[PDB]
């Protein structure tokens, strides 16, 4: 759901940044003929794109900081399990939980864990 | 007969207005039926539909408001960002007119917002530049979580929301709701996904799922939108090696050699590109793409003869405009072919739907008439180009020149001004406003014109003669 939520979200502000890209160009052309009330609709209008923009960053970097630590907390389990055996297994429990999460298989991910 | 049927056969027999016309019947008989549905759905995506990887529009605000090649100033040959400006007519300051205009040509790019404004609309790309590049089903209404657990339902009405209605974040959300429905073992999800990435803006995110779409299972497809990903991050060399890889993969493609030929002449090194058209040839040999550039190489390269074979070619396949008629014409005068010359200069005039099209073969009979003599009809013909297209900058210096012929030189003046004034990039109007100055004084006119002649075309020779006997005068 991280993953998905972070999707969402950056192709929300990807549109809003093409919006904005459009009104840059469309304040520079009003602001070219002076014409200043339409040069001064599109600054107001940038002004808002940019709150709604940051209140948009804020909230996916709130939530990319708790995918890293769901990140981290993975894969350390996996470096937690393999650490409690020593030698040739070692490896083999790693190798086996990364492909166990690569497939999504995560309950013989903690098949391996347990006994494997 | 029966309704569902008829309106399935109308369907495929690409209809798209008698289809819905009949599932509109039968959905407001039955609220409970989906067939129709989906049916009615795909005839209005495909009343409208036109494939994604050749629309490149990008526009003014992609232009200069977006970075996204990683080098700034790469070395002369790897970045996309012949015949010399005294044969072949120009766009601007370099970028030779070319054959085969598509709505992904950028010809150029300008350097400011304020140039690209102040500039004419449609000298950036095929069509005006933008500053971005009752109803059916409601996008609102439906739960976009439900249709992606049924993918007979969900592949046609994605295809309705991306290329009827252009909504790329609903789009996006069915599209990532359907892959992880299929877990990402599909590739067609994976490049339409990469397709609403493409046009949000995101090329990275977006060369992923093309990249994955590939490994899953090679299609021309995927190669072409790879393609268009990685020129966009202004990367000639990889949409190269790339599109090798494809063709080893598909061994005689046409689509493949076209995009080859197509990123060598963005590049402009035409020796590769007549190659590559020339494989497409030995491949296709119909193809309207590679002939017309081919034919135009041949048309200016001083062999007219072969471009009016190559033009003739397509002729015979049923092709029937307003440009291949007029091209049919020229080629046939200057490949001394008189008896086919004119008729195909009037076909071009009847057929041509449009103000700037009628004045273009206005300005090439009096490029014929101006050929045969008689400068009172070339006269003629460039003031009727005038009185069709008003900012015709070609038809104002021929028609200066014609009248300094004749001997009214404040007419020529103007006119060259004119001229210079609408298309700076031309060097023609220039060198002549810089000689007839020169001819009567006016050093200081002469040096600003005979300066910016050399702007324009930079490898000239009586420019560089102007230029070196008035910096002469100054001292």
């Amino acid at each position: 759901e991280y993953h998905s939520v972070h999707q969402k979200l950056s192709a929300d502000m990807a549109d809003n940044s093409n919006l904005i890209r459009s009104l840059l160009v469309q304040a520079e052309d009003a602001r070219l003929m002076r014409d200043m009330k339409t040069m001064k609709n599109r600054y107001k209008e940038l002004y808002d794109l940019n709150k709604d923009l940051l209140n948009g960053y804020k909230i996916r970097c709130n939530n990319h900081t708790e995918l890293l630590g769901s990140l981290k907390a993975v894969n350390q389990a996996i470096q937690r399990a393999g650490h409690l055996r020593v030698g040739k297994p070692k490896n083999q429990v790693i190798t086996a939980c990364r492909d166990a999460i690569r497939s999504n298989n995560i309950n013989m991910l903690f098949r391996i864990m347990r006994v494997g | 007969m029966e309704p569902l049927l008829l309106a399935w056969s109308y369907f495929r027999r690409r209809r798209f207005q008698l289809c819905a016309d009949l599932c509109t019947q039968m959905l407001e008989k039955s609220p409970c039926d989906q067939a129709a549905w989906i049916l009615k759905a795909r005839a209005l995506t495909e009343m409208v539909y036109v494939d994604e990887i050749d629309v490149d529009e990008e526009g003014i605000a992609e232009m200069i408001l977006d970075e996204n090649a990683i080098a700034q100033v790469p070395r002369p040959g790897t970045s996309l960002k012949g015949p010399s400006p005294a044969v072949r007519p120009v766009t601007q300051a370099g970028r030779p007119i070319t054959g085969f205009l598509r709505p992904s040509t950028q010809s150029g790019r300008p350097g400011t917002i304020e140039q690209a404004i102040k500039t004419p609309r449609t000298a950036y790309t095929a069509r005006p530049i933008a500053s971005s590049s009752g109803p059916f089903i409601n996008l609102s209404r439906l739960n976009l979580a439900k249709y992606a657990q049924k993918p007979k339902l969900a592949k046609a009405l994605f295809e309705y929301i991306f290329h009827h209605e252009n909504d790329v974040k609903t789009a996006l959300d069915l599209a990532a709701l359907s892959t992880e429905h299929s877990q990402y073992k599909d590739w067609w999800w994976k490049v339409q996904i990469g397709k609403c990435y493409y046009r949000l803006g995101l090329y990275r995110e977006a060369e992923k799922q093309f990249k994955s779409a590939l490994k899953q299972q090679e299609m021309v497809d995927t190669f072409l939108y790879l393609a268009k990903v990685y020129i966009s991050l202004d990367q000639p060399l990889t949409a190269l090696n790339l599109f090798k890889q494809g063709l080893d993969k598909f061994p005689g493609e046409v689509t493949l050699l076209c995009g080859i030929a197509r990123i060598y002449e963005e590049m402009n090194n035409i020796s590769s590109a007549t190659e590559y058209y020339k494989e497409v040839l030995k491949q296709d040999n119909t193809h309207v793409e590679a002939i017309a550039c081919i034919g135009s190489n041949h048309f200016y390269t001083d062999q007219p003869e072969v471009a009016l074979r190559f033009y003739r070619r397509l002729l015979q396949m049923g092709v029937y405009n307003c440009q291949l008629f007029n091209n049919l014409g020229l080629c046939c005068f200057y490949a001394q072919q008189y008896d086919m010359t004119l008729t195909s200069f009037e076909r071009a005039l009847s057929l041509a739907e449009n103000e700037e099209e009628v004045a273009d073969v206005w300005y090439n009979l009096g490029h014929v008439a101006v050929g045969t003599g008689d400068t009172n009809l070339a006269h003629q013909c460039f003031r009727l180009a005038l009185v069709s297209n008003n900012q015709h900058a070609e038809a104002y210096n021929n028609l200066a020149v014609l009248e300094m012929r004749r001997g009214h030189v404040e007419q020529a003046k103007a006119l060259l001004q004119t001229a210079s004034s609408l298309a700076p990039h031309m060097y023609e109007p220039h060198f002549n406003f810089a000689t007839i100055s020169d001819k009567i004084g006016d050093l200081q006119r002469s040096y600003a014109a005979a300066k910016k002649s050399e702007a324009a075309f930079p490898d000239h020779v009586d420019t560089q003669h102007l230029i070196k006997q008035l910096e002469q005068h100054f001292a």
